[PDB]
């Protein structure tokens, strides 16, 4: 990935977890137990919706197009006509699979920085209270519950 | 304790091209193309389309025999021709300008089938009976339903002169023929007169027709021929025919009502009874994504058609199962 | 002792839209869409256009009454017509190869107009002063400045055969009409021949015409008919007219001098003294950025036209004054 | 963002530096105030110039358009001249929206990242001088008056 | 002991541009834009091209004396005229749907020029000596090799009937040609009869023609004109002649087979025994790039024409020789 | 750069390592020299190559296009023609020029993240065993052979 998280320092994705795109895992005390970061896969969520409603929107509904005949003496005007519609097509054509590749990579960029992003958050919030070990994961010092891990989750921890 | 920072996997298959690599499995992604549609020809918004089955365009608007079953349809939302829309013209000629009369057909919502030239009271001093093997019905000579061919009369064809007030309110296409007899006397003992022409006028158009006499190989048997041509009189305009010979008049003409959105296409697919608001000549497409590659004719609101066989977007992200 | 990174922020509302977010309010910002114009008609860099006002081009190279006012022009930077340009043709009839005539215009940059067969010496069997309610002028009968009418005089009309060499040094547009009487008395008292013919010739233009005689509506008050066509004189060439009726002469015509970046356009704007690079049907444009919505429509070097509403660059940072 | 410093890690940004996009702000003894960075802000304007010049280029200027007239019977080709102009237009309305759509995100992409290397640069400077207060400021162990500052927004400093 | 993390760096001065800066020196990069070219005009994957040389379609399709060279070539590969392609039409005149006719050559990859009408058995009753200077060969008077004069014989122009059935299996394409005398006296000596006419009449073809006399501007020495015709005659088809006068007869006719990618191109570049896939006017091209700015004539497989003087992918990293 | 590393807290290129884009320098006591990494290199290489391609591969061949005809009356018909022309001319070499400049750009933040990401790859396997110096070089503490340099370049060290 471009920003080093998914399939790198994360080697890999969790089956577990099943209400977002990010989350964190927690356990020990009361249990172990999987649970997504709602306000960092809501914001992938709605950047990506719009992205797609974007890409959607710009393609105009195309209406009424057939074809035309030419009589025996109107071949050059039925070869330009044929030249038009071959032209746009391949134009249209080359424009949706670029769009398509080019977002699709920005699209997956995105989402290794937003596990990336999240990473570095909980661990400016931890600081010495707590060891980085096993890629993603922080092994706490003070040992916490339940109710401490929640403000690890919606940012409140309090040193 | 431990909390760990992790994302979301599934059993997905779902795969997607990026730049810098193919086939990327995702956890969700969204499909942008639209592949899938009715065989079946459909309604357009709850209208049907004009079929012409064995007939093209010159076959209905002439009225040829072959094609009475379209005399009745009056409006459509988009006319359909075949492969075999083979009945066109029955008596060998050439229909001037007969793909511009196709592209204004193809702006026209409905049309009123009026006589414009009644065949009992318009051609008092001329037969009218006049008929053809090469427009044959039920195995017996007959003629164009929309048009009369008008010959001598007791050894007489008399200087003709017949005109038509536009009071329809809308534009009236009117068609007719010229015969063109193979030899002198043909056109001796048809129309009478050996040095005949026929003129056709209204405020805007101005034409006269001469014949061209001449043996030519045999189409259709006949080794006669007859040029068709059209024009489209304007509201409260008045048309003049005058001639001394070789007119096929018009009896039948159409009062023209224009509408957005219709077009012709060809098809082999079958009518059927269903409503959609896109038609190919494939099939009928009812979808909300941005292209398709199904067909590049299309008739009504449609997908964008491109040549690509995938578009798919990912929404997700690289799914690793860690499995 | 602190010290702090941080970024820029201010009180600016602009704002762009982004792939994954709409309306995002940002510090700095470009706009790239050129959206204002002065609803006047200016002097394309010092010349000024050609306005036919009321008058459209076929009335201004025929010499229609109506459009005198134009007559003196020699040079303009672009044409204008306006929703009123009615005065055309004022003689009902077809003009042959009319949008091929505009577009050969749409390169002109400047003409000399001049006496091709000046009226007292070209004509010396023939009388000359043929006029018409049609072209009235002054509530009085008149006709096209350029053209002449020539009919029968004493009681008969001399075959004719008259040309003229090309010896401008550039393309002569020339001008000329074919009358069509609506009956034989007509054509009879207007130039005696029964069965005339009129026939012009160049090394690279060969046509002939032949009255059609016919009763048809009567436009402007006329069942006559007068057909227009034109033809390009190659410098050093010669052009010959014969005729022994119907013909409506040329008198005047165009020595053609061609350019770059002209064109027809169609306007209600008023014409003021202003200087532009860039003219549109509403108005002038005066920018250097890379689009406009304006209009599609444009003469000289003017932005791209798209539909688009807005096209904002931002080139600051997301906006956070954190207040 | 991309990069998570702008409207990130900084939560917020400074009605009060005026003199660039990126900066620092210092808190000593003898006063506050704040500071453009020079070296980041110029390179930031020397790229979206460069970038909003490209665009402006690649759109090269549109000369003479107009219309033209068809006769009556010259329908079919008053139609191909109508498809190709509603063909061209669909294409460059797509393509100036696109462009400035995508771009726009990547400028905004750009400035996070300035802004975060410009931080990763003086928090590799004050390593282990002082404490990364975690949004945006470092308090120093020791004192640091103004000429120190000024050896830290020029990139020298030198005291681990 | 110390190990540090670095990028390689090399000598290379490879530039590329981006959105953000220009010039960006790299190790490693690609090109994309085609700007070589061998100067040469080729064979097409084997098959040598027809050179027009000094002559145009016209020329060599009517057999002007100057194309006599072309006569045995059969097959090719794409057309090539030259800027000095003056030779067409020797006898001055026009050549009806000309353009037309030059786009139904595109797309002949080869074709029998045969006898349709041989000198001797065809007109018993006619001359068909007829020669012209304006068409001259050796400094001696001549004619087209396709075509042939017919004229009175004895003081006598016999009415004319011959027919040809095509039984080639494939496409005749037949011209001919239509005299018209600058008066009436020539037209007498030629021809006997005063009112002519020519008819020629196929399935799908039906065109009458008559003299127009009239006195013109000598062109290549002659007052007279020849109009020039031709119609393609399908498979099986017969197409009749008759004519009491004017007729320039078909003498020789052509049988054609299709092909596809031929196209008729204008270059100054000389034919070399080379093969490529690619031919442009300026040269042909072997390369596997997507795009080329040598040239936007195309013949075969070839890049995509762009106006880009550079297109350079960069595919390694900013090179920092750190010296 | 986008991500700080190329033309960044590492200054420069290695004209001395010809292996790989990517890789370590390594200063031991059994000597010195250079060493590319094969991991990040080859897979930037696969990147990079399949990019090229795509771009090549989406402009299919142009087949015969060559000049009409028009007489002297279809003047309208050689300039809907020379419409035509321009105009997909207009297009595709906007969209050559574009596509190269912006993948150029994106080509380049590549790189820099690869170095970027193998550069931290590296400092999360030595954590206490070295500091970090000249930006992109590790002190060892315990000083390793050859032998344990090679251990990092894979990627096994072990000794946090
Ligand atoms: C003079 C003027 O137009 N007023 C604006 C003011 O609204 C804005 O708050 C301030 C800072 O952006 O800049 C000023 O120029
Ligand atoms: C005209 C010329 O010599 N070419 C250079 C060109 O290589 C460079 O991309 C551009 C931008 O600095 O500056 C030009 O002067
Ligand atoms: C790469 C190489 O060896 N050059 C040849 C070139 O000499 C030849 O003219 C062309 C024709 O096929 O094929 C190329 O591959
Ligand atoms: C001790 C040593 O030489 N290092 C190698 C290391 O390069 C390699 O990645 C690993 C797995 O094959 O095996 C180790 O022995």
């Amino acid at each position: 990935g471009l920003f080093g998280a998914i399939a790198g320092f994360i080697e890999g994705g969790w089956t577990g977890m099943i209400d977002g795109w990010y989350g964190y895992h927690h356990q020990n005390e009361q249990g172990s137990g999987y649970a997504a970061d709602q306000k960092s896969t809501q914001n992938a969520i709605n950047g990506i919706t719009n992205k797609v409603n974007s890409v959607i929107e710009k393609m105009n509904i195309q209406f009424t197009a057939v074809g035309k005949e030419f009589n025996k003496l109107e071949k050059r005007m039925e070869n330009l006509n044929n030249k038009v519609d071959d032209g746009f097509l391949d134009i249209w054509t080359y424009n949706a699979e670029l769009l398509v590749l080019l977002e699709n990579e920005r699209t997956l960029d995105f989402h290794d920085s937003n596990v990336k992003n999240l990473y570095e958050k909980v661990k400016s919030q931890l600081k010495n209270n707590a060891k980085e070990i096993g890629n993603g994961c922080f092994e706490f010092y003070h040992k916490c519950d339940n109710e401490c891990m929640e403000s690890v989750r919606n940012g409140t921890y309090d040193y | 304790d431990t909390i760990c920072i992790g994302y979301h996997a599934n059993n997905s298959t779902d795969t997607v091209d990026t730049v810098l690599e193919k086939n990327v499995t995702v956890t969700h992604s969204v499909n942008l193309l639209e592949d899938s549609h009715n065989g079946k020809l459909c309604r357009l918004k709850g209208i049907a389309p004009l079929q012409l089955g064995k007939c093209n365009i010159a076959g209905w608007l002439l009225g040829n025999p072959e094609c009475d079953p379209l005399l009745p349809v009056r409006s459509w939302s988009y006319i359909v021709e075949t492969p075999n829309s083979e009945n066109g013209i029955c008596y060998p000629g050439d229909f001037i300008d007969y793909e511009e009369l196709r592209e204004q057909l193809s702006s026209v919502s409905s049309f009123e089938r009026f006589e414009i030239f009644p065949k009992e009271s318009s051609w008092p001093n001329h037969n009218t009976n006049g008929v053809t093997a090469a427009c044959s019905h039920e195995g017996k000579s007959s003629f164009y339903r929309n048009l009369l061919w008008l010959t001598e009369k007791e050894g007489s064809y008399p200087k003709l002169k017949n005109s038509y007030v536009n009071k329809k309110g809308k534009e009236v296409l009117v068609l007719w023929g010229i015969h063109h007899p193979p030899n002198s006397k043909e056109q001796q003992n048809l129309y009478q007169n050996e040095n005949a022409y026929v003129s056709v006028v209204t405020s805007n158009y101005n034409r006269r027709f001469t014949p061209e006499i001449a043996e030519r190989p045999k189409v259709r048997d006949q080794a006669g021929r007859m040029n068709y041509y059209w024009t489209l009189l304007k509201p409260g305009d008045t048309i003049i025919f005058e001639a001394n010979g070789n007119l096929i008049a018009p009896m039948y003409a159409f009062a023209l009502r224009r509408g957005f959105g219709s077009g012709i296409i060809t098809s082999n697919a079958s009518m059927h009874e269903c409503n959609t608001k896109c038609q190919t000549p494939l099939g009928a497409i009812n979808s909300s994504l941005p292209y398709q590659n199904i067909h590049p004719v299309t008739i009504g609101e449609c997908p964008k058609y491109v040549r690509s066989a995938k578009l798919r977007m990912v929404t997700g992200l690289r799914n690793i199962p860690a499995r």
